């Protein structure tokens, strides 16, 4: 789990900072840095496919033009009031990220879980019936009544 | 042989001719008879005229006879001259071994094989026993090589070098039988070197670590610890003696029997070097300098520097990036200059094989994209250039962040799994091949059935390649 | 479904093979980082350029007995190991 | 000339390991020839292996008439080229008249052996008295003369092997007739040159040998494994 | 007979590989072969062995 989280955090940061830097310009609000760098590439592990990269399905009803209300900033515009970011650099970026996290990195965790289950099973019964001693001794150490009356005892 | 020796002995004049008796018992393989009836009584020997029978036993593959001779005495350096080496490499050296040697030099060059190619070019036209051991080992003699190997001084160096030579000669694809036996003998000698060094370590550790670091007057011009690396003899380094040596060289002055959280906590609080929590076994200002000279903590300082560098690059790239460079962009440029100096110093101390590792290639590539970002960023008042520079910096930050995986391969816990990760490329390529075939075969069919004569190239690849690609993450093309 | 869950199976088999080679290859790779960090005589990294100037300072100005002693030590356990081979 | 088969190699390596484990002196001929050479080699090996914990003592006893280069000092000299052995840590060379005289060293040697045999040092389990064992494995007159000069004195504790020239003729027989027909069947090639007027004296030598056979023991051929040297001594 | 163990042995495999490459020696790297396929007049150069 820690190996999975390390690799996924590296890919998360390396994609989120690049996408935030290519799309927008000088976000000054700390909350909408971490909602767009950390949180949306995190949701892209459950099959979300980060929406703000297509430049045809991007409307300006979800923007702000300046940090005044809730919503994220716009992608920075042209002199023709068009989005500036290249589709040919942000579509394959999302494709490579989405492949590298949603498929390779999860199905590697499945393989490592399967191997670890393959090892520890002959030690499993030994460790369980070793742990059985502690609960037997901590329950036999007490001379008490049933629990809701124990305070009286 | 016994009948001919009984007739050769009972002529009663050639009994004084014990040389003819020894030569007769050498042309046949009578070891026990010659040992029992020539060397037993100790009435007659000279230890100097035994050289012709020695040369005959060497060139005609008589290992028990040369063992019985060296048991009664001959010095090999007294025996060997340069003319004997020219007779061995000019006449007794086979031509098929020469053909495999030249094919191996054409396809698989290396410093030891360049050295043995130079010395075979020498002797087909100061370390005698090592060159004779080399001649024995390229012929796949397999039994004379043990006899001379037991007489050498630098034994582990010779075993590792022979294992390297035979592993390199075993990769030649014609004459597969000779490649097979050279592979067998290579496994034999790497096992021999490991099983000798485990005893040399399991008696006296200090003299074993003295053994590991000596070049032996340019044996092959290298070191005992380097020959296992150059052959990729990773079982010689996986044994606990070399690992104990490397760990004690890695921590340095700090004893290994302290917990590492104390070490990083003493790194965080600098004046806590003078306290009884860490052991500096292997005055106080010497403790200060010996702390700040250790490899472990200078690596642990450089990784904290690298993480702070990534945070500074992220702040510059996302929150403070204007037309003129502010103060944190200049501090960032200074830090990249320091990293650039370190990488060009590593290239100058490394050479041309620096481009062998792909990580150094992408480090140089990242520095080149950074200076391209600078020269696009400095042409102010052109908004296209000032945006393109930031795009180049983002695509460079991807590279500098993915370097962190290679940085953290040193850990005891994450390390082996990161090393395991590179054994997965063939399954990923098989998956991508089959998925690309199904992708194209579905996308072209759906685009041809639905629509009619798309003339725009972008909406061909958005509908043939991109939407069946998204259908792998569960989109279900609408 | 089929093509992804086949990749899971091939990953699981490859993890099943390479694990006994994994520790060997990792502690083989340990040598290279130890040697490339011990090859340098430097300060901490943000001041290394100053120490680099020190090397520029350099570029501004510019048979053995114990060997045979430790080899003769080695030969004793060589003979001991030859006995340990031929004894078993 | 000396042939050293690997059984004798194992025996003498185990012997010098025993002499290091017990803290013993070894008295020898001390020349650069064959057996004394190999004993010096194993002395040097046990010195270079451990480097401490009772560096062992090997006294060579030579004749001074056979030595090639002899340099008189009071001031250390250099000895390059009988020849003296390099690795014996103490050397004693007996004085005489002219040069070509063997067997001169045996008198002072055997008198020293008798003196340690009567010398008493309490810190041992022999009731003091510093126990002494004599070996012989090769051939020649000097082996028989040394064994008989030792066994004529009390406590030689003679141990022989069943391998060699005189070692075979001592090992195999355990009066004059058997001495003759075993000596000719095991060594004809030296007795081919020797007159019977001293072979009768050799029969007298061996007759004094076989007087006290409890002071003589043998390492046999089936007894060829490990720890056979401790089991003999 | 589908005796696939008789064909899995290295003798028949060596025979089939030497019949497959044909004139080209097996001890050259195959990227040189496809690169010589791409540049047709590069057949006359010392990069591939026609042994
Ligand atoms: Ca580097």
């Amino acid at each position: 789990v820690f190996f999975f989280l390390f690799l996924f955090a590296v890919w998360m940061v390396a994609f989120g900072v690049a996408r935030q830097g290519i799309l927008r310009q000088n976000e000054q609000r700390w909350r909408w840095i971490f909602r767009s760098v950390i949180y949306e590439p995190y949701l892209a592990m459950f099959g979300q496919v980060p929406s703000d990269v297509d430049s045809t399905t991007y409307d300006f009803s979800h923007c702000t033009f300046s940090g005044n209300e809730s919503k994220p900033l716009c992608v920075e515009l042209d002199e023709h009031n068009l989005p500036r970011f290249p589709e040919w650099i942000t579509i394959p970026l999302v494709c490579i990220y989405m492949l590298s996290t949603n498929i390779l990195l999860v199905n590697l965790l499945v393989a490592m879980f399967g191997y670890t289950v393959g090892i520890v099973q002959e030690n499993n019964d030994q460790v369980w019936k070793f742990q059985r001693y502690f609960l037997v001794q901590e329950y036999c150490n007490r001379l008490n009544i049933p629990f809701p009356f124990v305070v009286f005892a | 042989s016994y009948a001919l020796y009984k007739a050769f002995s009972t002529n009663e004049q050639d009994k004084d001719n014990w040389n003819g008796q020894l030569k007769l018992l050498l042309e046949w393989n009578q070891l026990d008879l010659a040992s029992d009836e020539i060397f037993t009584n100790d009435r007659r020997w000279e230890s100097a005229d035994l050289q012709e029978v020695m040369f005959t036993a060497l060139i005609k593959d008589r290992p028990k006879f040369v063992r019985l001779f060296l048991e009664n005495g001959l010095n090999l350096q007294k025996f060997l001259t340069n003319e004997v080496l020219t007779e061995l490499f000019s006449t007794h050296f086979s031509t098929l071994v020469y053909r495999n040697l030249q094919i191996a030099k054409n396809s698989y060059n290396d410093a030891l094989l360049t050295f043995v190619w130079k010395l075979v070019a020498n002797f087909r036209r100061r370390h005698p026993l090592q060159a004779l051991f080399i001649w024995a080992i390229l012929q796949n003699k397999k039994e004379l090589s043990k006899v001379i190997w037991e007489q050498t001084k630098g034994c582990t160096l010779a075993a590792l070098g022979a294992s390297k030579l035979l592993k390199t000669l075993a990769k030649v694809k014609n004459d597969i039988n000779a490649a097979g036996e050279s592979e067998e003998l290579a496994n034999e000698y790497e096992t021999r070197a490991v099983e000798l060094f485990t005893e040399c370590y399991s008696n006296d550790e200090d003299l074993a670590e003295q053994l590991l670091v000596y070049s032996c007057e340019a044996w092959g011009g290298s070191n005992c610890l380097e020959l296992a690396v150059e052959a990729t003899d990773q079982h010689f380094i996986a044994q606990p003696g070399v690992q104990n040596f490397l760990s004690k060289q890695w921590y340095g002055e700090i004893s290994r029997d302290t917990k590492n959280w104390k070490i990083i906590l003493c790194l965080f609080i600098i004046p806590l070097v003078g306290c009884g929590l860490v052991s500096f076994r292997k005055k106080l200002l010497w403790y200060y300098v010996a702390f700040f000279t250790s490899p472990f903590v200078v690596f642990s300082w450089n990784v904290v520097f690298y993480i702070a560098f990534l945070l500074l690059f992220a702040y510059v790239l996302l929150m403070d990036f204007h037309s003129v460079p502010h103060t944190p962009e200049l501090i960032l440029y200074a830090l990249v200059f320091v990293l650039f100096c370190d990488e060009v110093r590593q290239w100058y101390m490394n050479g041309v094989n620096y481009f062998t590792d792909l990580w150094n290639v992408m480090d140089t590539l990242g520095l080149f994209y950074f200076i391209a970002g600078i020269v696009f960023r400095l042409h102010s008042s052109n908004k296209s250039s000032l945006y393109s520079g930031r795009v180049i910096f983002c695509l460079d930050y991807i590279i500098f962040t993915l370097r962190l995986i290679h940085i953290f391969t040193v850990s005891r816990n994450l390390g082996p799994k990161i090393i395991m990760l590179q054994r997965m490329l063939i399954d990923v390529f098989f998956f991508l091949f089959l998925f690309a075939v199904w992708m194209v075969a579905f996308g072209v069919a759906r685009q041809g059935i639905l629509r009619q004569n798309e003339q725009r190239w972008r909406w061909i690849f958005r509908s043939v390649i991109y939407e069946p690609y998204l259908a792998m993450f569960g989109q279900v093309p609408s | 479904i089929l093509l992804v869950n086949l990749l899971v199976a091939m990953f699981g088999y490859t993890v099943g093979i390479v694990q006994e080679n994994n520790d060997q290859v990792w502690k083989f790779q340990r040598y290279f980082l130890v040697q490339e960090y011990c090859n340098r005589l430097n300060i901490p990294f943000p001041f290394v350029v100053f120490a680099y100037f020190y090397m520029v300072v350099k570029k501004c100005f510019k048979f053995r007995n114990e060997d045979n002693e430790t080899l003769a030590w080695e030969g004793v356990m060589k003979e001991n190991y030859l006995v340990k081979i031929n004894t078993k | 000339n000396f042939a050293l088969k690997p059984r004798m190699r194992k025996i003498f390596s185990r012997l010098i390991y025993i002499a290091q484990s017990k803290g013993a002196w070894i008295l020898t001929g001390g020349t650069h020839y064959g057996l004394m050479k190999y004993i010096g080699e194993v002395v040097r090996d046990n010195t270079i292996s451990r480097n401490s914990e009772e560096n062992i003592v090997a006294i060579g006893i030579a004749a001074w008439g056979m030595v090639s280069n002899r340099d008189t000092l009071i001031d250390e000299g250099h000895f390059s080229a009988y020849i003296l052995d390099n690795n014996h840590t103490h050397l004693l060379l007996v004085d005489n008249g002219c040069h070509g005289h063997p067997t001169v060293e045996a008198k002072l040697r055997n008198q020293l052996e008798k003196y340690i045999s009567e010398r008493t040092s309490q810190d041992s389990n022999y009731g003091g008295k510093i126990p002494i064992v004599c070996f012989a494995q090769g051939g020649g007159r000097e082996t028989l003369k040394a064994i008989n000069t030792s066994v004529k004195s009390k406590i030689p504790c003679v141990v022989v092997e069943g391998s060699g020239q005189i070692a075979d003729v001592i090992a195999s027989l355990v009066t004059s007739s058997m001495v003759k027909e075993k000596l000719v069947r095991f060594l004809p090639r030296t007795v081919s040159r020797l007159p019977e007027e001293e072979i009768e004296s050799w029969i007298k030598w061996l007759k004094e040998i076989l007087e006290s056979s409890h002071l003589l023991t043998v390492i046999k051929m089936e007894e060829a494994g490990d720890e056979i040297v401790s089991n003999a001594i």
